């Protein structure tokens, strides 16, 4: 007689677990500036940018794979970390969306219509240290992952390629850095900056900043916040 | 009217219209069933489309233009496929087609027959005693194509293999505009700037009847078996004749009339509507060139009817982000009070030398100036003598007046602090007897309660004061 | 983004006798001007049709005054002795005056140089004269002969009706606006009688007793009337034939009473009564004739009046005193080439398709304290809070706003004694006030807790403190006596 | 500062700091443009349009110290207007729930932490959740029935929400605060906005009753009084913003809380009145004046009890004849005609002074016959026509000391047509009470005749009511709103 | 009021009519983004501090630029402004810019779509006019040039490809007080292009002014001279010069004066020859106040004081 069901969702799914990136605004706008995709704690909402009202909803409970992945009643570990407009597999399909959660899941879905209850599900390899971020220039993809061994955290950088097989997500293991206190990535997604405490160990000042290019090695520079700072401070 | 030429397709699903834009004519096709931004432009500003015929395998249109040639233009490919030229620099005047046969009148009074499948001029041709001509049709004689009609203000039927005229119908005073064979032996002719359609019977060579519009007849269409004829009228309207081929019987008026009006009163014209059995389709120009469409059932619609259409005539530009007034929608509206009344939780509502005679008179007629002048005094013996020789209820209302004056001017309460004391002293028993003490001294109670509430913080201030006082007096 | 919220003025708890919309409106009755005549003005009456004028009686003299000008517009002096009554017609053309000769004179307004009609009443001097309201051509009068006379214009030489049935000194009579035939009459015996003109008339239909001498009878409503005589006044109802109410809140005998209804006002109907003190009091029938307002003028008023409902302009209220003092309280209500070059701005957009507007209205101009506080110059805002020329309540409001939003310390870090005193002068001015004492205590306590030893260094601030101690001990005594007040009130309840 | 962003060119700097302002730093002349009032501090900023057309930004809404209330905003570069605003419902919890951490600032305040302060506060919050047993998180939530509109009484504000479309329709300020009139800065963070503790609506739905308490700045002599304010407003169905009409300063005297509020039904005065219960047992009944546009103190029962205990509640007989008053260790029934004791001439021991074991939290009549009372240790269902008890159940094993007074009142409600529905909260523990909460919602009927239905929920639930569509609405710690219905 | 019409010979009809309140229409222009080819914005300004931008169906999408991220003190109003393309030249992205006068020399340069304060260049004396030149550099690239004319007669050429730097100087021979300037002969404001490859350097340059001259220079030789001699010094207008516009193909130049009725001259180039047969005395033209050419069809639109606009066709094209 009396049945229970969730109706309304609030809190957007902010990647508060990272707490190292200054760019955690993950909800993204389409290729065409027509609609906005926003991942909440329990659903993903799509809004036409002009009428301002909700034009599509993607409820995890109503979905099957979303219910079984994101709606775990025992752990809230897995949350969306990235949305991607273009489809990863097919080159230039249009209404596709790629979703990356906390734990190496690649979910390909279609908005703008009826969501098929058979999403393109994939799981990445080397899903031992956590997935912190993912991004891309043309073709090549890049993954930032949070790795651990002083309450400080290392960051491993890999290059992602695909289309070898349906499961074959090739990882290049580009590089790695340690005990990064703060890090960020350029809006172009071609450069990143981060700090550390190795210079704290090797000097008096507690951190130095290093900037690194992603798809090239043009910019690879380290320098001390001691040089940066002032006598007055 | 901005639409230079228009023409429907069979089955009434699409129409192609040629219209001008910066003196270059562009043709555009649209579907009328529910845009198509694809057009086709003309390179030369001087050559224009004269006649425009639909053709059903790829769906194509035939464009007889000023240059004297015919352009076969495939619409889905959106391109001019073929150009039939003739041996002249003239302007083709009217086109017609059936099967693989095509026929046309060139304004040089020259007939031309073309074959589509062979993409070739089958025959040049000329006929005597046809001096001006601007319409032709070919009778539905089955697959045979003989005995076709030509018309310019005088309809002449001519045989092709006999290549000579047969019968001569009296045409009109003006040049003929529309000429259509409804059924065998019956056809309609409608002149230019005229209101009369002639219904002619062929084999008789005689006039079956005449249909009268309401204004000049711009365009005409008809259903399959002479049951319905709809004419678009120049001042912009649709007049439909129903069963116009059956029995002061020679001329038939319109059977039904249809107009289009916007919300505010402005009347939108109609142009080139299409009729099918129990279905009427209506086209109009929504924006300066954009055509819009509607469908309806003439059988059910009454004999006079006005399609209403909503236009943003004086529309208010509503934007999703600006509110009704001043602020944006995402702006969390602030807090205001306006003229809201304030009330506390202690204001209860809906719960010898005496001056006695002056007090009583002032209380009986509450003169504020007189009461002020009589309360100016401060002699305690006079206070006691007054309140002794004062009435109880008069002293009660006096106490109320004292309360309201202490509230208005708390500075006045200094000498006034003993008036209330003497009142209570000399008329306590009447206050014991009265039932509603709060109801009769609420104002007094508020004043004294706020004074008592002032008391403790005031004494704390006094302690801080004399602390620092003695502090800097000794140092 | 949001707008900047306007400063929220702090509203005090309601004080007794709150300013009603009524009391406010009876305060915008303004512009009280006094003019002097040479005897006791007897009767005052406005012109119904175009209420722009009113007529006042005086010594052998009838004066017509305007509304915008409020000046003597027309002069009537063709009387032999002092006039007694003046009344306009419903058509606003004829004014009729009852004199002391027992012959009334009625003639058109704005033509004093014509005696359009002189009707001879009884030999005894005629007292009161009135037109009909519903009827255009019937007049009523009462003289010292204790008989009232109904007069038609056609028979100026013989009274159309001779109404009798009174006791002594007939002095008032009135017409019911509903019945065009019923009449009320008040004599010196109270006991207002009620006659019918279409009947015989000589006997009243019925009378209602006003024991003390009734001097006014006013048909306030189609069903209710007021008998205004002696100290009190009784509002009766004719259908019930009994007094609905009565008010005796007047000091001496009430001398005049009028009524106004369905005019531009928060109160729908108003009833004015003047009681020989300059004391005019405004009641209202919809509130069972409850006290609504009052004015007092030193000279004992003899007549009062108010501008009618349809005055189409400035409202007027007159009080004529027995000294001959009319007190009128009035409430008052580039060349062709350039035009051609900017001749389009007046379009306002009536015909085109789509209308759009993003204008923002110009709010109230922003005061100095608000400006300084919003741009955060806190010490300067304090200085403006203690400039001399402004309101105590405004200073109060700015003090609470400052102490709430900011902290009084930061508003109060680095002053000298020279900018210190004005705060304390405002303190000595307003500590005695109930509403602000706690706030002033807060501010003085923190200012001393910061500037302890500077109090010693600066000599003048010390005696400022001394007088502060004296006055706050005075308030100590006041508050403790208030606590004693608590005591015996709790005893008496 | 919180967010730094660069233009695609590199000549504009988007800065968002603690104060609610967005700064455009034009690098060359080092100029700036300001957005000064954004309803919450701004954590993050970003440029989206390939030409730089849209400014996205993440807003913290940290005024709610319990709940870090996030909001996403998107701006036209053209007009700098809030092109798009998304925001979930913002409950006001009694404590921080799982990991809500005050953002970094210069000094640790009631809304902010320093760095060592941040780490110490993290460890302290973890130890508090591990040790303490008082995890209530009960939030006051109201429902306008005339519009089925959810109302969240946020700190010095109200959030009007509609669960049907899951959107916030309004955010209205009510207190003379400095929430939007000015930011908050390093030292002023210790100053807090007024807390609108109470908000309900009349059964008419046109009038909303609000009670708030004022907090003077610290380190003052007058920094001790908690000024209590009542307010009545009005809104129609053709608008969405309430307009204040009546405003009452310190009812029942100074510094006296007015904790318990109960509206009047349409039966007595067309629901134009309200009843207020203090810890001093004072019960004041106001109602709207006919001729005059304000309310007034129609009736008053003013006891003066030396002791004080905010465990006070009242229930209203559907006909308005009597009022139940649950006072600490006492039940009262007051006649409404005179605010005196329920005197019965027949003397059939239907007395109005009922002793109870603990402080009474709730007293609710399901009809004019059945009354359920929930005291701090148990619950009891009794009859009204006859003074006979029917049912009883325990709260010591479960409701022992988790909550303070009034939290049961704001949790448990009653529907006049299906019965009563209660709430209970448990937590799964692995060897330490694990933070994972796990509650139950139980539906009864007719003074607990039987359990209509028990349903366990794997997570915490902080509020339950019933939408008049005969469907009870429950909340989670995250802003998820669910329903039990037929 | 903004009214947009659709243009034919026999039928010009009202496509749309928007009405602003309290924002007079002193200038208003179409504009297309070159890259996307689907913006189709409209920009409008008057005797106010705010300029409306309308995008391109029953509700309008109209923004207003009113905040200048650098400074509001350089210009009292927006009554005059222009619109142009601009290539970043670092990232090969092309977008619109908006150009504004100020009080003394100030010329503000804003990003059209976003409303940013891109840069500014100050010209001395009193600004009287400015114009926009384009210059193809190689395939797929060009640079934009802003020409400013001071009242005295000085002309200052800035480039905008790199940030604002004076390309050069030169003074007009004569022209004591100039009123308007205008380049023409190729891709320009009244003759916009439709892709990168279609941009061609203008050829003719006109400097017109109130004592009625119009000095016409040829770019090909002025650029090398730096003290140029006008190819011609036209004087057929006795009164103030208020509208100078070139034909889309740079063969005809129209000169229009606001003061006197019937104040339009057309000049054929390079003949520098005023056309004699038009306008005649009986050419109903009114007190001319606005003129514009067609992109292709050689149409001519001219609006007068009485509010009427008239439309001729240059039959040759």
């Amino acid at each position: 007689q009396y049945k229970l069901s969730v109706v309304s969702g609030g809190k957007p799914a902010l990647n508060n677990l990272s707490s190292v990136t200054g760019n955690k605004n993950i909800a993204r706008l389409s290729q065409d500036q027509r609609n906005y995709i926003i991942p909440f704690n329990n659903q993903i909402k799509v809004y036409s940018v002009e009428t301002r009202q909700c034009v599509k909803t993607l409820k995890f409970a109503n979905n099957s794979l979303l219910s079984g992945i994101f709606l775990q009643e025992e752990e809230n570990n897995e949350s969306i970390v990235k949305i991607l407009l273009g489809d990863i597999t097919v080159p230039q399909q249009a209404h596709l969306i790629t979703v990356f959660t906390n734990n190496g899941h690649v979910i390909v879905l279609n908005y703008k219509g009826k969501l098929v209850e058979s999403p393109k599900h994939f799981k990445i390899s080397l899903a031992d240290e956590k997935l912190a971020n993912v991004f891309h220039s043309e073709g090549n993809y890049r993954i930032l992952t949070t790795f651990k061994d002083n309450s400080l955290q290392s960051y491993r950088l890999y290059a992602l390629t695909f289309d070898d097989a349906k499961k074959q997500f090739e990882v290049a293991h580009q590089a790695e850095w340690h005990n990064v206190i703060l890090s960020n990535i350029s809006s172009n997604g071609k450069l990143l900056a981060h700090m550390c405490k190795d210079v704290s160990t090797k000097d008096h000042e507690h951190k130095s900043i290093s900037v690194v290019s992603l798809f090239d090695d043009s910019v690879n520079l380290s320098f001390p916040l001691g040089s940066i700072l002032s006598s007055q401070t | 009217s901005p639409v230079l030429q228009s023409a429907y397709d069979p089955s009434g699903q699409y129409l192609c219209y040629v219209t001008v834009a910066l003196d270059k004519q562009r043709v555009g096709v649209q579907p009328t069933q529910r845009w198509n931004e694809n057009f086709l432009y003309l390179e030369d500003s001087k050559l224009k489309v004269t006649c425009l015929k639909w053709v059903n395998d790829t769906v194509a249109i035939i464009l007889g233009m000023n240059n004297g040639e015919i352009w076969l233009y495939s619409v889905l490919a959106n391109e001019v496929t073929y150009k039939f030229t003739t041996g002249n620099s003239y302007e083709i005047k009217d086109i017609d087609l059936m099967g693989n046969q095509l026929w046309c009148i060139d304004s040089s009074d020259a007939f031309y027959q073309f074959d589509l499948l062979q993409f070739k001029l089958l025959q040049h041709f000329r006929i005597n005693n046809c001096v001006q001509l601007n319409k032709l049709t070919i009778v539905p004689a089955g697959d045979s194509v003989a005995q076709l009609l030509v018309a310019s203000h005088s309809i002449s039927l001519i045989d092709i293999e006999e290549k000579k005229v047969v019968m001569t119908f009296p045409g009109h005073v003006s040049p003929v505009s529309t000429l259509q064979v409804i059924t065998n032996e019956f056809f309609i002719s409608g002149a230019e700037g005229d209101r009369f359609l002639n219904v002619y019977d062929i084999h008789s060579g005689m006039t079956k009847c005449v249909l009268v519009a309401e204004s000049d007849i711009k365009e005409l269409s008809h259903s399959g078996q002479a049951d319905s004829i709809a004419v678009t009228t120049e001042d912009g309207s649709l007049e439909i004749f129903v069963d116009p081929l059956v029995s002061g019987n020679k001329s038939k008026k319109s059977s039904k009339k249809i107009q289009i009006v916007s919300k505010d009163g402005r009347k939108v014209p109609i142009y080139n509507a299409f009729i099918n059995k129990d279905l009427l389709n209506v086209s109009w120009l929504q924006n300066a060139t954009m055509p819009y469409f509607k469908n309806l059932q003439w059988r059910e619609i009454p004999n006079e009817y006005t399609v209403e259409i909503s236009l943003n005539w004086n529309n208010k530009n509503k934007s999703a982000d600006r509110d009704l007034h001043g602020k944006d929608l995402a702006s969390a509206t602030n807090y205001v009070e306006g003229n809201a009344r304030v009330t506390s939780g202690d204001n209860f509502k809906h719960v010898t030398g005496t001056v006695t005679v002056i007090l009583s008179q002032a209380l009986q007629s509450n003169d504020h100036s007189l009461l002020e002048t009589v309360l100016n005094n401060r002699d305690e013996r006079v206070i006691r003598d007054t309140i002794f020789r004062l009435k109880p209820a008069l002293a009660v209302i006096l106490l109320e007046r004292l309360a309201e004056r202490i509230a208005r001017q708390t500075h006045r309460q200094g000498p006034l602090n003993v008036w209330v004391k003497w009142c209570l002293i000399i008329h306590g028993g009447y206050l014991v007897s009265i039932p509603n003490l709060m109801s009769t001294l609420s104002s007094l109670h508020s004043t004294l309660k706020r004074r008592s509430d002032l008391l403790p913080r005031l004494l704390a201030l006094d302690a801080r004061l004399d602390c620092t006082i003695n502090k800097f007096k000794t140092l | 983004s949001t707008a900047r919220p306007r400063i929220i003025t702090s509203k005090a708890p309601l004080l007794p006798q709150q300013t009603t919309p009524e009391q406010r409106y009876w305060r915008q009755y303004t512009s009280a001007q006094l003019v002097k005549e040479h005897n006791s003005v007897t009767h005052i009456s406005f012109n119904p049709q175009h209420p722009h004028d009113f007529a006042v009686t005086s010594s052998t003299r009838v004066q017509i005054f305007s509304s915008r000008t409020r000046q003597v517009i027309k002069t009537f002096s063709r009387f032999k002795d002092v006039v007694y009554s003046a009344s306009f017609r419903s058509d606003g053309k004829l004014l009729c005056a009852g004199d002391a000769t027992g012959l009334v004179s009625v003639y058109d307004s704005y033509n004093p140089r014509t005696i359009l009609l002189s009707i001879n009443a009884s030999t005894h001097p005629t007292h009161v004269t009135k037109f009909h309201t519903q009827d255009n051509k019937i007049l009523a009068t009462a003289s010292d002969d204790r008989v009232t006379r109904l007069w038609d214009i056609s028979n100026a030489y013989e009274p159309q009706l001779e109404l009798t049935g009174a006791t002594d000194y007939v002095r008032t009579l009135s017409f019911i606006p509903a019945a065009p035939h019923l009449v009320a009459t008040g004599s010196y015996d109270g006991l207002i009688r009620l006659y019918d003109t279409r009947s015989s008339g000589s006997t009243p239909i019925y009378s209602l007793n006003h024991d003390q001498p009734v001097e006014n009878v006013i048909a306030v409503s189609p069903t209710q009337i007021v008998s205004c005589g002696g100290n009190n006044f009784k509002v009766w109802d004719l259908t019930s034939n009994k007094k609905l109410y009565e008010r005796g809140n007047f000091n001496k005998a009430v001398t005049c009473l009028d009524y106004v209804e369905n005019f531009d006002s928060p109160m729908q109907s108003a009833l004015i009564a003047s009681s020989l003190d300059g004391h005019v009091k405004v009641f209202d029938p919809l509130d069972n004739f409850q006290v609504k307002f009052g004015w007092k003028f030193s000279g004992p008023v003899l007549s009062c009046a108010v501008s009618p409902s349809t005055a189409q302009g400035n409202r007027h209220l007159v009080a004529g005193l027995s000294s001959g003092l009319l007190a009128i309280r009035t409430k008052k209500k580039k060349s062709n080439n350039f035009q051609r070059m900017m001749r389009g701005s007046e379009y306002q957009g009536d015909q085109e398709h789509i209308i759009h507007n993003d204008k923002v209205r110009s709010q109230r101009r922003m005061r100095a304290f608000e400006r300084n506080i919003n741009q955060f110059k806190w010490s300067e805002a304090l200085d403006n809070a203690f400039v001399p020329g402004m309101a105590k309540e405004l200073t109060l409001t700015v003090l609470q706003e400052l102490r709430k939003r900011g902290k009084v310390r930061v508003a109060l870090y680095g002053r000298d004694e020279s900018t210190l005193e004005p705060l304390l002068n405002w303190c000595l001015k307003g500590i005695e006030d109930v509403r602000s004492a706690s706030i002033v205590a807060d501010w003085v306590a923190v200012v001393l807790e910061l500037y302890g030893n500077t109090l010693e260094s600066s000599p003048v601030l010390q005696e400022l403190m001394i007088d502060l101690k004296t006055k706050v001990r005075h308030e100590i005594h006041k508050s403790k006596e208030a606590q004693r007040i608590e005591g015996m009130l709790q005893l008496l309840t | 500062v919180l967010s730094l962003s660069f233009s695609h060119d590199g000549s504009y700097l988007l800065s968002g700091g603690w104060e609610k302002v967005m700064s455009l730093w034009q690098l060359e002349t080092n100029s700036q443009q300001f957005l000064p009032r954004l309803n919450g501090i701004i954590i993050d900023c970003q440029v989206l349009g390939p030409q730089g057309n849209y400014y996205s930004l993440i807003l913290q809404m940290t005024e709610n110290n319990s709940n870090s209330d996030y909001q996403f905003l998107l701006l036209n570069a053209s007009d700098l207007t809030s092109k798009l605003s998304i925001n979930g419902p913002l409950p006001v919890f009694n404590s921080t729930i799982k990991h809500i951490q005050q953002p970094i600032s210069a000094m640790n305040t009631k809304n902010s932490n320093s760095i060592t302060s941040l780490n110490h506060s993290k460890k302290k919050q973890s130890r508090k959740l591990i040790k303490s047993r008082r995890q209530d998180f009960t939030t006051n939530v109201e429902i306008n029935p005339i519009n089925k509109n959810l109302y969240f009484p946020h700190i010095s504000a109200v959030q009007i929400f509609d669960f049907y479309k899951n959107e916030q329709v309004n955010y209205q300020y009510l207190t003379s605060g400095v929430n939007n009139s000015m930011g908050k800065v390093r030292f002023e963070l210790n100053l807090q906005d007024p807390i609108i503790t109470d908000l309900k609506f009349t059964k008419d739905g046109q009038w909303m009753i609000t009670y708030e308490i004022e907090y003077p700045p610290n380190d003052l002599l007058s920094s001790k009084d908690l000024t209590h304010i009542l307010k009545f407003w009005t809104k129609n169905d053709n608008e969405t913003n309430w307009n204040l009409k009546t405003k009452v300063i310190n009812p029942h005297g100074i510094s006296v809380p007015i904790t318990k509020i109960l509206p009047s039904p349409r039966s007595v005065n067309n629901s134009q009145g309200c009843l207020t219960a203090d810890n001093n047992g004072g019960l004041k009944f106001w109602s709207f004046d006919s001729h005059e546009s304000n309310w007034c103190l129609k009736k008053i029962s003013l006891p003066n009890f030396n002791h004080f205990s905010n465990s006070v509640s009242l229930a209203w007989s559907q006909d308005g004849s009597l009022i139940f008053h649950g006072f600490d260790d006492k039940l009262q029934i007051l006649d409404f005609d005179t605010f005196k004791k329920f005197e019965s001439l027949e003397n059939t021991k239907t007395v109005s002074e009922f002793t109870l074991d603990s402080e009474i939290q709730t007293v609710k009549l399901i009809n004019d016959t059945n009354l359920i009372v929930a005291t701090r240790t148990t619950l009891n269902a009794i009859n009204l026509l006859r003074g006979q008890v029917i049912n009883s159940f325990d709260l010591y094993p479960f409701v022992n000391g988790v909550y303070k007074n009034g939290h049961m009142d704001r949790l448990i409600t009653c529907d006049e047509r299906t019965g009563n529905i209660a709430l209970v909260i448990n937590q799964q523990l692995t060897d330490v009470p694990t933070i994972n909460y796990k509650s139950r919602i139980i539906i009864f009927d007719s003074d607990l005749s039987t359990k209509l239905g028990n349903f366990t929920h794997h997570e915490y639930i902080s509020w339950i009511g019933w939408n008049y569509d005969t469907d009870f609405i429950f909340l989670d710690i995250e802003s998820t709103l669910g329903v039990v219905g037929t | 009021t903004l009214r947009i019409y659709h243009i034919d010979g026999k039928t010009n009809h009202l496509v749309t009519s928007l009405h602003l309140v309290g924002s007079p229409i002193q200038t208003c222009t179409f504009y297309t983004s070159l890259s996307n080819q689907n913006q189709q914005n409209i920009f409008t300004a008057g005797r106010r501090r705010y300029m409306h931008s309308w995008d391109l169906s029953q509700t309008a999408k109209i923004e207003k630029f009113s905040r200048l991220y650098g400074h509001e003190s350089t210009q009292r109003s927006f009554e005059n402004f222009k619109v142009a393309h601009l290539q970043n030249s670092q990232t090969n992205s092309v977008h619109g810019i908006v150009l504004l006068q100020g009080n003394n020399g100030w010329i503000n340069i804003l990003h059209s779509t976003s409303g940013l304060w891109l840069m500014g260049c100050k010209i001395e004396g009193v600004i009287t006019d400015f114009c926009i030149d384009y210059q193809p550099i190689s395939r797929g690239k060009f640079r934009t040039i802003l020409i400013a004319v001071n009242a005295y007669g000085e002309v200052w050429e800035f480039d905008l490809n790199k940030n604002g730097h004076v390309i050069r100087r030169w003074k007009d021979q004569g022209g004591v007080g100039i009123t308007k300037i205008q380049v023409g002969g190729g891709t320009t404001t009244t003759c916009p292009a439709l892709q990168i490859s279609k941009i061609k350097q203008n050829r003719w340059l006109a400097v017109g002014s109130e004592s009625g001259f119009v000095n016409l220079y040829d770019r090909n030789n002025a650029m090398t001279s730096s003290t140029p001699t006008p190819v011609a010094a036209l004087d057929q207008l006795t009164t103030t010069i208020s509208n100078l516009q070139f034909s889309p193909d740079g063969q005809i130049l129209c000169m229009a004066s606001r003061a006197v009725k019937d104040a339009l001259r057309l000049v054929h180039l390079p003949s520098c020859s005023v056309f004699s047969n038009w306008p005649t005395s009986g050419t109903p033209l009114g007190k001319v106040t606005s003129v514009a050419f067609s992109p292709s069809g050689g149409l001519l639109a001219v609006g007068n004081e009485q509010g009427k606009v008239r439309l001729w066709k240059l039959n040759h094209y």
